[PDB]
């Protein structure tokens, strides 16, 4: 019944992934061991979307760990949840793609796509109904770039109908760890647009912002950016897994959210955010909830909305609380903010509410959105790749492993199509 | 798994080798027996047998046994494998022409038979870690006729080169130029990435950094073993980012021939002087950058940055590092070239610095490692040249190198490769 | 209902309307922590006027605190209520402004207006129905002369509409304690003027001179005199917060008080006011409380009334009384005083009464007056204005900052325009 | 948060760094170790490492070694960074000339380095407090040479003047005023607000109040230190009327030339004298503008007052602030400019003074500190110009500055400014 097939590229996808399926254990109520603990059973019909029912009334969930270093398969195996994984999934090489997005997609990567393939097909049959797959990725370096873009290329050749949502964390200038990050998002956004149905955009650097300037942390760790992923990662697929008066899944949200195919480069968010001392002191109602949903401070990339037009916004709600409130701000917004919105499009909302709240709250709100300001992170990917591609270097370690010099130009070209058309609806 | 051969050629490959060990076993934990007493760290640069002994995969090569067979009455002498540190009889005399054709000629065919025995146990072959010096004349002759056969026998793995490179003034020999410039071959054709050493800019180093009026050459090596162990730093132990030795030298190397770059190490304090200080992550990250603390004696402020590498280790926090980077950025005095904007690659590793009980360096809880590649280091190779010629004028010293078999116009073809080598430093500076 | 979204500039401002908040807590039966603890629901109708209602039946004031340094800020954190307040309104720079108008109106205020307008816009929008905006600042120095009227402005430009009514404590010659107040003060009521529809003129030295002749108190220090302040802050907007018999708003005062836009620096006051040991002896009768009330002592400010005429007086009455002595004593005073008050406009008396007195009190009186003698302090501000104008002393301080020689002009231009208008009905 | 960097320049300057750092070890609760026994109070002077360490921003630089190797041997040796304070090799020879062309150009560069790696933790700093003696050849050249540089790198940070001037008979070297009159041009064009002390004057203080008959320079530094710690008192700990320091000098300052005022302190008074008086704010606000009370010899009844500056400490109520400057206005004897018939700047904060355990002054519950410009101290520089010319008139000792690469014009233009100063200070005064 709508089945979910999550896979993981990259340190970053795996070891956030893993925090998601740690978060969605506990909402799920599933032992660290794998038996299943929790107190309703709300939490246990559809435990089928996210794992594997098995032996002892134990829950394995459907996730393949892919990586081309053992190193973080050693880290998460030894995790806090790394028992209940399946050894099989983890498929990883020896040789890393040392930040390689050619290594990855043409010659680390390449081997390891046989080894992963046969898993993700006997993940599929093992499904009851399959709805699509949840990828997580990192557009820095070779390796979440480089062999992610394969293989959701070979899955969606093989899958061709199935939902392809994936969360990308992407370079930044500010906060760039790597320096040859431009080369890699610019040549995996170019089989993300083509292939992916959906794309969620996350952004280091504002959930860096995230973490000081409302939640309040003084050392807010890389799991902490990776908890604030985790939340809206549980956040859009909760329809599906739990009741709720508005029911919207996946696809739910896709015919509602992207207006033409290739609009797809999306804005998450999450709602309520405090530090420590200050939950004490707010009113949780939904109302508040809002006028911190839309918030340029709440979203997780540096594209500030006020630089464009929302195409479409979807504001997944949770929690025991009536609608008629939930219209009001939902139309408020858009009505008194309406220069922030695509007034040829009147109703930018698409409303979901869900019946049980988060494990400690009593209500939370999920953000998801298409502005067309979303290209300020595209534009400058583009100028960066300039500023390292019309005069030549770094090519080497491409053009040796078989990569070529058009292919760039042709990946370049993309990104400008790409904000072109974002900018025309601006 | 991430294994990693070392070699040591001449008396300064083998001396630094003999401290650079000294450094891994106390890091590693590991006697001067070879034995543990009580994880797989230790797999990139030691070898584990039945008996529970760790036996390094290092080869000592020198043309004359002295400082060897030193080595072999040392501390030392049963943590090695006997017969994988290879002695000559015969000094290479400060000469590279019998280094490389006459007396490293017999003995070289051992050298690589060695090599390979220890090639045939790493599983993961990461690279190659060889030491020697650029003005003697077992450091150029005998690196010269090895890197040639490493070249075509390891062509895929990486080979990083520590040299140890003349002061502009401190000088120990006068032929020195003459065996630098015959070794600038080896560096452009036969290496992947070289680290330069100057000893008169660490020299000054620990003058004015470790207070210390009065240290040995062996300060000198309890440091440079401090930088090659925190370049392989991410290779042997857990880090939030770390940093391939594939993946480093592709962040250092713009284009194949620059690939050049210079090291500093911070902090370099002594122990009076670690107290006084918090010693935090954005000091450390300002020291690299002063001129005062080059392992090179070039002014960076005299030429203009290409690659950028944050090897922290210890107690740093990456937050911290983003900060320390934008006031990076903020000073004018800094200046990249037009070529990278982004600017910075950052590697943290969780494991503080080992300390030496007998060194000269203060216990602190952080540690960078600091390699950038610029175009000031041209400048180190510009009063070499403008030297070499200085000698070549009158064929200064060339009748024994044409005597040991050297081909009189190698010189010719030598300087006119440095030449190229200073112009390629300068084009990609615009 | 008729919320009051208050406003603290400088450290005379942020403290004296922290001790406001102090009165008007213990008036409303507010815990320090903010939970209720008042006796009567008549404490509780009206709460959502200067507080907001948050989970834990506590609340929460819709104060704004605005300072360009942080030790007032740690001084109020700390003090006896610094913990009901929102963490967030601590707005506030780290350099100070040095008693500079300049500094504050262009250079370090302007860049922190923008943290402002962010949090009073939201208080604003939390509001059910916003009446208006009470702000305390002082004229002296260039804290809350410089950045207040700047902020001001600006609330006065995007809420036209809205009730603009500021306590102003203001310079005076013989308790002076900065060199540069006068530039200040005259910088700050062009804009007064201009934009407010209600300012309250405080002078320090007619505090004293209640503390001293009609207290009798040996040590009345700062907080004292914040007190006096204070309880004409809470008289003035008794009748909506509490039920009476005859309900007077702040718009009911403004259209029965300012008789033309421009004439809205009034002269507050409050009654009873006894020593310690003197309070056992007095009869609290409301002709006592009257005859108390038009003293030229009472009052707070320099500007001895005798001096000239009243234009309109206002007396919100408070406590279980009758009122035709209400009505007989404003109009005796108006009559046996007629010398007094201008006769060619006949009723110069607002009467408000409240049914609730002040705890503790059996009854009080709160004194708003519109007098010409006010421009006293008006006038000698210009005069000493003029003894560091006409030849240029200190303004390089001002100049440096952007200020310019010709606005000095039209401010000293404009003080004279105000003294000639209030000379005029005299 | 509000930090300051005090430098301190020739032997006076050091000296009277090691009492005010004596002073404030104590008044912020300190051990000459640098560690705290059991607020952020002390961010304002102090630096705070990990291991619970305070360290000082101060800069010791004296061209000569003796006094700061002493500082070396002293009880307060390991309270500060060690090469922040900063030795030369050859003495000024209270010669304006090598201090400002010769010698300190060597050690300038050093001086700028250790100050911009001072100012680097510093996330608020205020401004600048230099110390320095007008007569000596360190205090005289090297500051010239240095307020130079800091005006143009630090150009937006205040930067007050803290400088102990010649008296009127009592004398320790013939070239005192050569040194002085080249001082002129740093306060007037590098300078925000200057504070000259005369020893003579305090020398009456210490011999009529203190009633000590035999105290040394000690004494002296063990005031000067109060008053610069009262200066700064509100920004380190809490008052009801603080005043910043940009406050403090934009109420001194009438005109940008105009920065020149006279400071006194009270109450000076003996341990014996202290119990037989009651020590009311008035009489403390009495006593500060009694001739016989000021720093400097010149009558400011001689003189006409433009901004007076209230900085009370202690138990002391502004009420009283005011009943005592009504007092003040009241008398006549008292004449102020008409620019300020508003008179006085009033600060008042709750920290009583804190007493030197060895030092001659008595513990009382209040203290003022008293800061004001007036005419009156032209005196002062109206004996130093014809004295000038008392030597000048030969060219009595310039052949040492011709000789040490000084300008002979350079004295015309030092006395063209100062008599430029002159005349600005006279005008005002109408
Ligand atoms: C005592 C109390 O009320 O504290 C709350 C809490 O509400 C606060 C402090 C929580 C708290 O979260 C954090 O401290 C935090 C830190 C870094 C990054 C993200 C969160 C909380 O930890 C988080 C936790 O939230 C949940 O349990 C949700 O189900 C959440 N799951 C997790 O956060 C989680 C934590 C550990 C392990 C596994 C999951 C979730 C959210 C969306 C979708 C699915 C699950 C709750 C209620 C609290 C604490 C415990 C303090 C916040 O978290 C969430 C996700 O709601 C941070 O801001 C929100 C709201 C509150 O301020
Ligand atoms: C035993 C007794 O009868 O003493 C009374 C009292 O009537 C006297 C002494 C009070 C008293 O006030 C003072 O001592 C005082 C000191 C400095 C400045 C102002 C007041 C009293 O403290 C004040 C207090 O008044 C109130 O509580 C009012 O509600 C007042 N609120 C406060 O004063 C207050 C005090 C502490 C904390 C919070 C509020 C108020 C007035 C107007 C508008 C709103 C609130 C009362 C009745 C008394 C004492 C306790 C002695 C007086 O106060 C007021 C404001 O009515 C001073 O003159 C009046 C009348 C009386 O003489
Ligand atoms: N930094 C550093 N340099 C060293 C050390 N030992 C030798 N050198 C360098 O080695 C150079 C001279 O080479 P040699 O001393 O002859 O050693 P070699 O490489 O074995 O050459 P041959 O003796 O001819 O075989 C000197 O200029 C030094 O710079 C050392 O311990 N530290
Ligand atoms: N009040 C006071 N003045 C001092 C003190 N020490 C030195 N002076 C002044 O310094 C003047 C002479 O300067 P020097 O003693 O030579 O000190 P210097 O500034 O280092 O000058 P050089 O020795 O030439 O480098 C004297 O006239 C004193 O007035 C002191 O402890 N207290
Ligand atoms: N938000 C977030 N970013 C991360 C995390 N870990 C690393 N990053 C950054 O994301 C980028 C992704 O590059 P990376 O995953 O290392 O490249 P790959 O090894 O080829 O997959 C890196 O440059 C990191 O700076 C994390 O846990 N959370
Ligand atoms: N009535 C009263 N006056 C005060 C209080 N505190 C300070 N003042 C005086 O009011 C004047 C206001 O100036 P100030 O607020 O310091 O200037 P700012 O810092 O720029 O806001 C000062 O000169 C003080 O003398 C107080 O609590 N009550
Ligand atoms: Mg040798
Ligand atoms: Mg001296």
């Amino acid at each position: 019944m709508r089945e979910i097939v999550h896979i993981q590229a990259g340190q970053c996808g795996n070891q956030i992934g893993a925090k998601f399926w740690e978060v969605i254990s506990d909402e799920h109520g599933i032992d660290p061991t794998g038996s299943y603990h929790g107190d309703s059973d709300l939490q246990l019909e559809r435990i089928n979307v996210y794992y594997n029912e098995a032996t002892g009334n134990k829950y394995v969930p459907r996730a393949i760990l892919v990586d081309l270093e053992p190193g973080t398969m050693d880290s998460v195996r030894s995790g806090p949840f790394g028992q209940i994984f399946r050894p099989d999934n983890f498929v990883f090489g020896q040789s890393g793609a040392g930040n390689n997005w050619a290594k990855g997609h043409y010659t680390e990567g390449a081997e390891l796509v046989d080894s992963v393939l046969d898993v993700v097909r006997k993940e599929s049959e093992s499904c009851d109904c399959l709805q699509g797959f949840q990828l997580t990725h990192s557009l820095g370096g070779g390796t979440g770039s480089g062999m992610g873009t394969l293989l959701i290329s070979k899955i969606r050749e093989e899958y061709p109908d199935r939902i392809m949502n994936t969360f990308s964390v992407m370079p930044s200038p500010k906060v760039s760890d790597t320096v040859v990050e431009p080369y890699n998002a610019t040549l995996s956004v170019h089989q993300l647009v083509e292939n992916t149905d959906e794309t969620y955009s996350i952004d280091n650097e504002a959930l860096y912002d995230i973490c000081f300037r409302t939640l309040k942390l003084t050392t807010p760790t890389y799991g902490d950016l990776n908890h604030l992923v985790s939340a809206t990662m549980s956040g859009v697929t909760t329809c599906l897994r739990f009741p709720g008066q508005l029911n919207a899944d996946l696809r739910k949200l896709a015919v509602n959210m992207v207006p033409f195919p290739r609009l797809h480069f999306f804005m998450p968010g999450f709602a309520p955010l405090t530090s420590r001392g200050s939950q004490q002191y707010r009113a949780l109602t939904v109302p508040e909830l809002t006028q911190q949903m839309f918030d340029s401070k709440n979203m997780m990339a540096a594209c500030d909305p006020r630089h464009g037009r929302y195409l479409t916004v979807a504001a997944i709600f949770r929690g025991r609380m009536s609608m008629k409130e939930v219209d009001e701000q939902m139309l408020n917004v858009q009505n008194k903010n309406s220069s922030y919105f695509v007034e040829w499009i009147p109703n930018n909302v698409k409303t979901a509410v869900c019946d049980i709240p988060p494990r400690g709250l009593k209500m939370s709100a999920t953000f998801i959105g298409n502005s067309t300001a979303i290209q300020e992170l595209f534009k400058r990917i583009s100028e960066q790749f300039t500023a390292m591609f019309r005069r030549k270097a770094f090519l080497h370690w491409y053009t040796g492993e078989g990569m070529d010099e058009m292919e760039f130009t042709e990946a370049e070209s993309n990104m400008n199509d790409l904000v072109s058309e974002y900018q025309q609806y601006q | 798994m991430r294994e990693c051969i070392s070699i040591h050629v001449g008396q300064a490959g083998v001396q630094i080798g003999n401290a650079c060990w000294e450094l891994y076993c106390l890091e590693h934990g590991i006697q001067p027996d070879g034995q543990m007493p009580s994880d797989d760290s230790f797999n990139t640069f030691f070898s584990e047998t039945g008996a529970g002994k760790h036996v390094p995969r290092a080869v000592f090569v020198d043309l004359e046994p002295t400082v060897i067979d030193e080595v072999r009455t040392g501390t030392y002498r049963q943590l090695f494998h006997p017969e994988q540190l290879i002695t000559g009889k015969e000094d290479a005399a400060n000469n590279y022409a019998r280094g490389h054709y006459t007396i490293g000629k017999e003995i070289i065919d051992l050298v690589l038979d060695r090599i390979r025995k220890l090639a045939d146990q790493c599983t993961g072959l990461q690279g190659f870690l060889v030491f020697h010096s650029f003005g003697g004349g077992t450091g150029s002759g005998f690196t010269s006729l090895l890197m040639e056969r490493l070249s075509v026998d390891y062509g895929k793995k990486s080979k990083l080169e520590f040299s140890i490179y003349p002061a502009p003034q401190v000088s120990t020999a006068v032929v020195e130029p003459y065996n630098s410039i015959l070794t600038t071959h080896t560096t452009l054709e036969h290496s992947d990435c070289a680290f330069m050493v100057d000893n008169e800019a660490i020299y000054d180093i620990c003058r004015r950094n470790l207070d210390i009026e009065r240290p040995t050459y062996t300060n000198l090596n309890r440091l440079i073993s401090q930088i090659v162990s925190s370049i392989t730093a991410s290779l042997r132990f857990d880090g939030a980012l770390n940093v391939d030795l594939t993946e480093f030298q592709t962040n250092l190397v713009p284009y194949p021939r620059i690939h050049f770059p210079l090291a500093t190490y911070a902090p370099v304090i002594s122990a009076e002087k670690a107290y006084h200080e918090q010693l935090s992550v954005a000091e450390i990250t300002n020291a690299c950058f002063e001129p005062a603390n080059q392992m090179v004696k070039c002014d960076p402020r005299h030429g203009k940055y290409m690659a950028c590498c944050l090897l922290y280790r210890g107690d740093v926090v990456p937050k911290d590092v983003n900060a320390a980077i934008a006031t990076i950025k903020t000073k004018r005095s800094i200046q990249f070239v037009d070529w990278c904007p982004t600017g910075f690659k950052v590697g943290i590793n969780y494991q503080p610095p080992t300390v030496v009980p007998g060194g000269d360096l203060a216990k602190v809880q952080r540690a960078v490692c600091m390699l950038s590649n610029t175009t000031a280091i041209a400048e180190a190779w510009a009063r070499l040249d403008h030297k070499f010629d200085l000698m070549y004028a009158k064929r200064a010293f060339v009748h024994w190198y044409v005597g040991e078999g050297m081909e009189e116009g190698e010189f010719s073809e030598a300087r006119e490769d440095m030449a190229a080598l200073e112009k390629d430093y300068e084009e990609v500076g615009v």
